[PDB]
């Protein structure tokens, strides 16, 4: 949010590397859902022939999602970083990971240059 | 009763009345030239006397060839019309098309006319009997005209209507019904076009010729309408043709078939598993989807309910989906049917035919008896 909110304020246009997955519904603000890798309901159903004629076909040639024997980038959001792209995760994984990090860090702290604290009632507290 | 092997689908016509000459001259009483609506539109039946000229089904037919529909038509009627006999050519052909109307409206009006249609009371012919079956499908036509007894088709609607076509030719000729009894053996001979289940007791087999979308989406409407449990087909797609026409056949064919296999019908140069990722790209599936599931043993079914299998080679699929029937269920192979040639690259092979599908369902008792699983495309090998 920040980064985004930065870049308007400098007159700076985004960038054409909006890849879209082969589930055309993945951008900056697809990611971050719960629902990882699903289809969202749009009411009718998939138009798979009209995606395909729009996305390419009958003409030039179409990215074609079969998997080849060289050490090639097959997504094609993997094409800038060096050995790929980082893990997939939603926003509720981050926030539950940097909680227990949060806690496991305080913990830590409590144990080796925490043993004595304000409270007198520590028979009872620690435990 | 020989034929000459010919590249295109219309021979020259200057080439065919020499050869309907030397038959004529000796070997063979009489020289007939039948040719469809293209053969027709071109000029190589429309240069000749034709004694009977009917249509089995009049339609919209070389439409973007010639530019403008019932141009075909309109070419056999003139053709008819050029060399025309009073009482000896007939206008057989369905009442429910209007071409065929149009067609017989035009020409001579002193030439037999008559309708072939089936609900239609004008034309006196219906079926009158319930005995569809994929082995025959024999019918009571009661007609004044037509003969008694009808041809075993293999098809519900077009053999029956292919049949009901011919009983007029062969009753035009003689009015007694046991002439047709050749007639109606030949056609339930299951020729190469919409043949029949084998002889042998095991799981139907269907070959059929379908390319195109409609004629696939027909087939296979005629297929459910025949077939009394499963729906199972395996077809592919052919190299360098249109791009387009790979989706919209294999969402044609997912939409109404519980199992289908796809394949590469004709890789002509073409690299494969790229024109099987664009048939799996209709369903919504990628190929990396279906091979990181095959390393599992679930294969997840299609939304609908439907499922959806897939194979490079040709013959190992084939066999299986011979294999992989139910006893009331019945096999159609729509990839190909009278053709007998499969170009993988620059070189053709010509291990197409029925003889494999022979060997398959002999074989599969000996698979049955050692064991395996032939349920789904994960065969369940023991140990």
């Amino acid at each position: 949010l920040e980064a985004l909110e930065a870049m308007a304020k400098d007159n700076q246009p985004i960038p054409p590397r909006a890849m879209i997955l082969s589930r055309k519904y993945r951008t900056l603000v697809s990611s971050w859902i719960e629902p990882l890798q699903e289809e969202a309901e749009l009411g009718y159903e998939i138009d798979y022939i009209a995606r395909y004629v729009a996305e390419g076909g009958l003409t030039g040639d179409r990215k074609r999602w079969v998997p080849r024997r060289g050490k090639t980038p097959l997504d094609p959001d993997a094409e800038g970083f060096i050995y790929s792209n980082p893990r997939e995760t939603s926003f509720k994984q981050r926030c539950l990971e940097e909680w227990r990090l949060h806690h496991r860090k305080l913990l830590k702290t409590l144990h080796n240059e925490g043993p004595s604290i304000l409270g007198k009632i520590s028979e009872s507290d620690y435990i | 009763d020989n034929k000459l092997e010919s590249p295109h689908t219309t021979p020259d016509a200057v080439l065919v009345q020499k050869l309907m000459a030397k038959m004529v001259h000796n070997g063979t009483e009489a020289l007939v030239m039948e040719a469809s609506s293209h053969g027709l539109a071109l000029g190589r039946c429309d240069k000749v006397d034709f004694d009977i000229a009917v249509f089995t089904n009049l339609t919209r037919d070389h439409l973007d060839f010639h530019g403008t529909e019932e141009e075909y038509r309109d070419a056999k009627a003139k053709l008819f019309a050029r060399m025309v006999d009073p009482a000896r050519h007939r206008k057989i052909v369905n009442i429910d098309d209007p071409n065929a109307a149009f067609f017989l409206a035009q020409g001579n009006p002193d030439v037999p006319i008559v309708t072939f249609a089936m609900e239609n009371k004008s034309a006196d012919v219906h079926p009158l009997k319930f005995q569809l079956s994929l082995f025959e499908t024999q019918v009571l036509v009661n007609t004044p005209q037509g003969i008694l007894e009808i041809s075993s088709g293999l098809l519900g609607r077009h053999n029956i209507y292919n049949i009901l076509a011919a009983v007029a030719v062969g009753i035009a000729v003689g009015a007694p019904l046991e002439d047709i009894v050749k007639g109606i053996e030949e056609v339930d001979a299951v020729p190469g076009r919409c043949e029949l289940i084998d002889e042998e007791q095991a799981f139907g087999v269907i070959v059929d010729y379908a390319h195109t979308p409609d004629a696939l989406s027909r087939l296979l409407d005629y297929v459910r309408e025949l077939g009394p449990r499963r729906v199972i087909t395996v077809f592919g797609c052919a190299g360098e043709s249109d791009r387009g026409k790979r989706p919209i056949m294999a969402k044609i064919a997912t939409d109404k078939s519980d199992v289908t296999i796809l394949t590469s019908d004709n890789p002509k140069t073409e690299d494969p598993l790229d024109i099987l990722d664009d048939m799996l790209a209709g369903v919504g599936w990628s190929m990396q989807d279906y091979l990181k599931h095959g390393e599992n043993d679930y294969y997840p079914p299609l939304p609908n309910g439907h499922r959806l299998f897939l194979h490079d080679i040709r013959r190992v699929a084939v066999r299986c989906a011979v294999a992989m029937g139910e006893e009331g269920d019945i096999v159609v192979v729509a990839g190909k049917g009278h053709e007998t040639y499969q170009i993988e690259g620059d070189k053709k092979e010509f291990f197409d035919d029925r003889e494999e599908c022979r060997e398959a369902l002999q074989y599969v008792d000996e698979l049955h008896q050692a064991g395996i699983d032939t349920s789904e495309f994960p065969w369940r090998l023991p140990e």
